[PDB]
């Protein structure tokens, strides 16, 4: 029965955080949202306000375009059937255009003309998305730390949809729009390669997602259980290190010979994450442009 | 040698067994009865694995890989040459694992904090004992388990994904990968989001707190907040590891066919399975 | 046979080690260096080099912290060593929930409270915070505090919100004296009746260290208020039967 602060036991709730201005231009910012006691019983209850702008709203735009070009198309595929259309949801695929057609965009619309169209609207909606979130930051006059995050995964989705496709010399390398489709073409790749398993930057890439569930699970954990000495104010912990930080360096410092600090768990926490699609993008990268066979080339390199 | 600020945190106390007999530290490292523990496990386990590699007669950390009994002995003991040492480095390994977890626990009563952390762990131990333990009893034999080699338990992990055809099929697979992707995106977030505070634009003052909500109301309109964030890594990376073990707990156990059979129902519901067009009438 | 794909992933493996040594340094701008038992310097460092000096400069007027830096606890520590070899326990000389040590223990915090973003204090009373109100689950105000000892210390009076995260942080309790204390919001079990407190036994509520002011509270006083109830778990035990 001892509280374990993973569920909030006495939800309150005052006026709605309207939140800093600094160089926010305030002109492009909603009025604030209704609050969430579902919401609530996990993490904060208000809803809102949010921050539109020039970019925001192309990047909406094109998004919803990317999604609606895919969505025209599984209703064509479905024969305009509403019940066919949701029987076979996850089975439907914007495919890219034929190989023959190479960097062409010459492909007709049905042979994958608008898989390029998609894929352009795509391109976009990302692009103004990661502009987004570096002027967000600077607005608020912060690092943008995470504007270059976003650009680790930016590059992994870059290299399976343009750059490797184009260094293979046509769009039909490339991911195809499809729940279960793009999942086959996963499984393809990996045995059109000689097993990606055998992949060192794979396995890179493996070590730092598990690493990261490894991580988060032991830095939630931690901070919860210095939560009773307000462990997850980490800012003025940073500032005016205090016991909550001190037990939390402590207990991992007893338990595996070493240790963080409030600040550089951070860090830690940052590159652990931006290195699975740093290393995956690398992998991905050299497959078929410079390695046709991973567990061959492995053998020749010693694995 | 000591931490600046930990000496007055190393008073005697917390232990759950052997008093203050075991109570003490070696250099940075507590001990305490699961330490010793610990280190018993963990040492033999190593000493069997080293007979285990001599057995094979390699000292290559890339080629020692200690397997489990053939899957004709069923759940019976092996010859230490045929799956015994790896059925005793199992007992070790979970022995090493759990003692871990156990002195996490004295630690934790020594500081005073919160249980969050061996808790967390437990769900590693619980995967782990899943593919070693939980699934292959349920299939009748020790030979269902992974291999200990740095290459042969991935061909393990091939092997046994392909008996199902393409293992992504596998719906509790597919609701794990997503806890999997979705919490290294939130460790991402959450690790730009305090050190873009911490380590303001050149020419400014440290941010605060609110200007972290700020930034995430901003960008998508919800601050799940600092204590939230903790909560919600910790949640994500455990459902990960959760939905992982059932994903395997099930797979030749109650589920024998190509995971891709599994979604067919949704495919040939008599309503529409034979209407013409689209892909599947 | 060293074509790009080995010097790519062997270039990587230099740059992760080079990211893992600058990892760890950035990990050491605080408690280091390493100290012996007796507080002076320890002679083994480790590997890993000391890191350069950063500065943050702190908003609303409260300064410039530097780390590393010259670190004191800046308090006195009621702890003696028990053994000449260094790796065993250093056993409290008083009493140590009243001394902050071990579980018990506080670290000297600025004596200022936290502030929000606009300079306005974080953590609030709810009668001095308009408009905030318990939501929801059960409204702990007015409710009975009981103690590990089954016994009952007081009666909640307020809820101290931090108000930017809109959280409930602290208990407001009135003790038979009718002074207050604040009991920390995860060291507690709100329940339909009572607020109960494994912590502390009933007699030790009124050793939890006070605050100066009745409408804030500093970090300092956060501190040994957290620490000194945490202490309990281990201190008070012996009146968990
Ligand atoms: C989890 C689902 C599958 C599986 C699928 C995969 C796949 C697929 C891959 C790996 C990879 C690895 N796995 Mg495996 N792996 C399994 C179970 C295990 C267990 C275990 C006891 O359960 C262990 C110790 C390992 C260990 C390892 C490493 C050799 C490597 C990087 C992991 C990592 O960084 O993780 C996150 C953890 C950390 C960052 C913390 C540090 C972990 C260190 C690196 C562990 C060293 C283990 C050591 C070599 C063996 C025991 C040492 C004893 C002293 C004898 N696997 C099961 C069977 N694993 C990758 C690889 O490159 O393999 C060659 C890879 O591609
Ligand atoms: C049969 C299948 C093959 C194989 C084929 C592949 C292939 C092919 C790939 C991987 C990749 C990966 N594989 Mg593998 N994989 C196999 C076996 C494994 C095993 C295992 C237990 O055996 C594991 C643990 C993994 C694990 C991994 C990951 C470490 C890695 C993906 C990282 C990531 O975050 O991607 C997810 C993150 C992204 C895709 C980035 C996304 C960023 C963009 C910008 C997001 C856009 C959002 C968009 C606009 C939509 C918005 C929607 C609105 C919000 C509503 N694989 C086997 C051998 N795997 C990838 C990799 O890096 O390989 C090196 C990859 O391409
Ligand atoms: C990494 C190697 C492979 C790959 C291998 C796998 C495997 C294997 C699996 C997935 C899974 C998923 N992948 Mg994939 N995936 C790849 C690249 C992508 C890209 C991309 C931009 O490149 C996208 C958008 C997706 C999208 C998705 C989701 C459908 C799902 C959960 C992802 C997740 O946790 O996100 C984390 C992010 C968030 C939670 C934020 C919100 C994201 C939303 C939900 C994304 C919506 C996309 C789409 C528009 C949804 C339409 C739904 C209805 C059809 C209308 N993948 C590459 C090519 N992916 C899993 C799954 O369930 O598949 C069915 C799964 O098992
Ligand atoms: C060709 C292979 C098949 C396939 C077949 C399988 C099989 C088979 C399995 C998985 C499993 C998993 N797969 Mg799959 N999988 C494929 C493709 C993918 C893709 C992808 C993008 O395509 C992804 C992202 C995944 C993702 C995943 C995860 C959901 C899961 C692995 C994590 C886990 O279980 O951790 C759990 C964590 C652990 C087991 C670690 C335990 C650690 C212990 C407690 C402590 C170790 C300490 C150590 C010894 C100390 C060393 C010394 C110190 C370091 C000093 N797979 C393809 C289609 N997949 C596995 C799973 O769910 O397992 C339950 C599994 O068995
Ligand atoms: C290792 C790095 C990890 C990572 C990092 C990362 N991702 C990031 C970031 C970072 C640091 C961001 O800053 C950025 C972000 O903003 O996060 C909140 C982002 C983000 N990562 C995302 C997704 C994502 N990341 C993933 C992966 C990862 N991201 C890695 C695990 C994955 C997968 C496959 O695992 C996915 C799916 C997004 C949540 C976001 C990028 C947002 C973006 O680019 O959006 C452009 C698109 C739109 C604005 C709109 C699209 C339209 C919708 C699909 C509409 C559907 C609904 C409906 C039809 C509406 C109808 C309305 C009508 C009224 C018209
Ligand atoms: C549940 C969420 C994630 C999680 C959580 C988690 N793990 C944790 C913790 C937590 C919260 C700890 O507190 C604990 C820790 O101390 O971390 C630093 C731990 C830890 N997770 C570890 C590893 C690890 N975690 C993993 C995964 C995860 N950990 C999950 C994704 C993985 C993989 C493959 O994904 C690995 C490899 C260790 C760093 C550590 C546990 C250390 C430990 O138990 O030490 C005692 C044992 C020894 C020192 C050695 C024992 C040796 C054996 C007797 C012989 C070898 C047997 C083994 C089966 C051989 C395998 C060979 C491989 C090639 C397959
Ligand atoms: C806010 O707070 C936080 C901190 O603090 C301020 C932290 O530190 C941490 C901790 C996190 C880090 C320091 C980041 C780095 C961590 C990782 C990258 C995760 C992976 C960790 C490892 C691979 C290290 C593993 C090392 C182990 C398992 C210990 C090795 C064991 C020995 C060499 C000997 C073990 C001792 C024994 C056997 C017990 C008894 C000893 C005898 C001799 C007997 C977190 C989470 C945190 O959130
Ligand atoms: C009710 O129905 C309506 C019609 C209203 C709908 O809207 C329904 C909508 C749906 C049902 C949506 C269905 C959507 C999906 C199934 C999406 C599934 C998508 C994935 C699984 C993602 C796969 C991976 C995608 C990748 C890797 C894309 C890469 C993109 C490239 C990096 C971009 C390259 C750009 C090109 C080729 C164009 C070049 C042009 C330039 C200007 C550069
Ligand atoms: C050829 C293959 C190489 C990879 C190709 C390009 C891939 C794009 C990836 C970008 C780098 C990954 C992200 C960097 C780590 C996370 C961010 C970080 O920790 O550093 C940023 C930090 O300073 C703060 O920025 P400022 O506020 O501007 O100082
Ligand atoms: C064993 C040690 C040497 C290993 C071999 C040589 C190493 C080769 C390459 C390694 C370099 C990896 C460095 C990664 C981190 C880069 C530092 C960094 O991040 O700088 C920016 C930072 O300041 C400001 O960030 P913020 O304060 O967060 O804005
Ligand atoms: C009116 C607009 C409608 C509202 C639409 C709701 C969308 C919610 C989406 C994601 C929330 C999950 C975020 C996970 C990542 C958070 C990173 C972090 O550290 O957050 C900490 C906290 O937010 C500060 O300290
Ligand atoms: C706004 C649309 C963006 C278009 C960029 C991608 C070009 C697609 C070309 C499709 C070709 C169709 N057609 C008939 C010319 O063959
Ligand atoms: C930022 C955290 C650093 C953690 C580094 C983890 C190293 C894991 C080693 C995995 C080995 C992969 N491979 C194929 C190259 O052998
Ligand atoms: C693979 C990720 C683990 C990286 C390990 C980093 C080890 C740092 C050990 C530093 C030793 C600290 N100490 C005891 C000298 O203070
Ligand atoms: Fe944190």
């Amino acid at each position: 029965a001892e509280y374990q602060n993973i569920f909030t036991q006495v939800q309150v709730r005052g006026p709605a955080d309207l939140g800093m201005t600094e160089d926010v231009n305030l002109a492009n910012r909603s009025g604030v949202g209704p609050f969430s006691t579902l919401l609530g019983w996990f993490g904060n209850a208000q809803l809102g306000p949010i921050y539109l702008g020039s970019l925001g709203v192309l990047s909406l735009f094109s998004g919803l375009m990317w999604f609606f070009t895919i969505g025209i198309w599984f209703w064509y595929q479905a024969g305009w059937n509403p019940a066919v259309f949701l029987r076979d949801l996850f089975f439907f695929s914007l495919e890219p255009p034929a190989p023959e057609y190479g960097l062409s965009f010459a492909a007709p619309l049905k042979e994958g003309g608008l898989w390029l169209i998609a894929s352009f609207f795509m391109f976009v909606a990302v692009w103004s998305w990661w502009g987004r979130t570096y002027l967000r930051a600077q607005a608020l006059g912060m690092g943008k730390h995470t504007a270059w995050a976003f650009l680790s995964a930016i590059w992994l989705w870059m290299v399976l949809g343009f750059i490797r496709p184009i260094l293979m010399g046509s769009w039909s390398e490339a991911v195809p729009y499809g729940i279960f489709s793009h999942l086959d073409w996963t499984n393809n790749f990996s045995l059109v390669h000689g097993n990606l398993h055998y992949n060192p930057f794979h396995g890179l890439s493996i070590a730092f997602l598990y690493g990261s569930a490894l991580l988060f699970a032991m830095h939630g954990a931690t901070i919860l259980a210095v939560s009773r000495f307000g462990g997850e104010r980490e800012l003025e912990q940073i500032a005016d290190r205090g016991t909550a930080a001190e037990r939390a360096a402590l207990f991992w410092r007893w338990t595996m010979g070493f240790n963080a600090t409030m600040e550089g768990i951070h860090r830690w926490a940052i590159w652990m994450a931006v290195l699975v699609t740093l290393t995956g993008g690398i992998g991905i990268l050299l497959s078929g442009t410079v390695v046709d066979n991973w567990y061959v080339w492995g053998q020749n390199h010693g694995m | 040698a000591l931490l600046s600020f930990e000496r007055k945190y190393r008073v005697p106390g917390g232990t759950l067994v052997g008093g203050n007999l075991f109570d003490f530290w070696v250099g940075p490292f507590y001990v305490g009865f699961f330490g010793v523990a610990t280190f018993f496990f963990a040492a033999l386990g190593i000493i069997l694995i080293a007979w285990s590699a001599v057995l094979q007669g390699t000292w290559n950390p890339q080629l020692i890989s200690v397997y489990p009994p053939a899957l004709e002995y069923g759940l019976g003991g092996a010859p230490l040459a045929k799956g015994g040492l790896w059925q005793i480095i199992t007992i070790c390994a979970t022995g090493a694992f759990v003692s871990w977890a156990l002195r996490e626990v004295e630690i934790c009563r020594k500081l005073g904090i919160g249980y969050h952390i061996p808790f967390a762990f437990a769900f590693a131990i619980l995967a782990y004992l899943t593919l070693v333990l939980f699934r292959p009893v349920m299939m009748g034999a020790w030979g269902y388990a992974f291999p200990y080699g740095i290459w042969t338990h991935l061909d393990w992990v091939s092997n046994t994904g392909y008996t199902y055809g393409n293992f992504h099929y596998n719906p509790a697979h597919m609701i794990a990968i997503t806890f999997f992707f979705t919490n290294a995106l939130a460790l991402a977030l959450h690790g730009a989001l305090v050190l873009s505070a911490a380590n303001p634009e050149k020419g400014k003052e440290m941010r605060t707190p609110d200007h972290e909500d700020t930034f995430f109301r901003d960008l998508v309109g919800y601050s799940i907040g600092t204590l939230g964030i903790h909560r919600l890594g910790l949640l994500l990376s455990l459902s990960a590891v959760f939905f992982s073990a059932l994903c395997m707990i099930i797979t030749g156990t109650i589920w024998f066919d190509q995971w891709v059979d599994w979604w067919q129902w949704w495919v040939k519901l008599p309503w529409w399975a034979n209407i013409p067009g689209g892909i599947n009438g | 046979n060293f074509d790009l794909a080995s010097l790519a992933i062997y270039s990587f493996w230099i740059f992760l080690a080079g990211l893992i040594y600058y990892l760890q340094t950035e990990n050491m701008r605080e408690g280091y260096p390493l100290e012996n038992e007796d507080g002076t310097p320890a002679a083994n460092q480790g590997p890993f080099p000391l890191p350069k000096p950063k500065t943050f400069i702190l908003p609303h007027g409260r300064g410039t912290l530097t780390v590393p830096g010259p670190e004191s606890e800046d308090r006195p520590i009621a702890l003696a060593r028990t053994a000449v070899s260094e790796g065993f326990p250093h056993a409290p000389t008083g009493d140590p929930m009243k001394d902050g040590v071990g579980p018990a223990s506080w670290v000297a915090r600025r004596d200022l409270p936290e502030l929000d973003g606009h300079g306005h204090n974080k953590i609030k009373p709810m009668k001095a915070a308009a408009g905030f109100h318990v939501s929801a689950g059960k409204n702990p105000i007015g409710l009975p505090v009981r103690g590990c000892d089954l016994e009952i210390a007081g009666k909640v009076v307020d809820i101290w919100v931090d108000i930017p995260e809109q959280m409930a942080r602290f208990l407001e309790v009135e003790l038979k004296d009718g002074s207050t204390r604040l009991l920390p919001m995860q060291m507690v079990k709100v329940q339909s009746n009572r607020v109960h407190v494994n912590a502390l036994s009933s007699d030790l509520f009124a050793g939890i260290p006070t605050i100066k002011s009745p409408t804030e509270v500093t970090l300092l006083e956060e501190d040994k208020i957290c620490g000194y109830v945490a202490g309990g778990l281990m201190y008070a035990a012996p009146k968990r039967k």
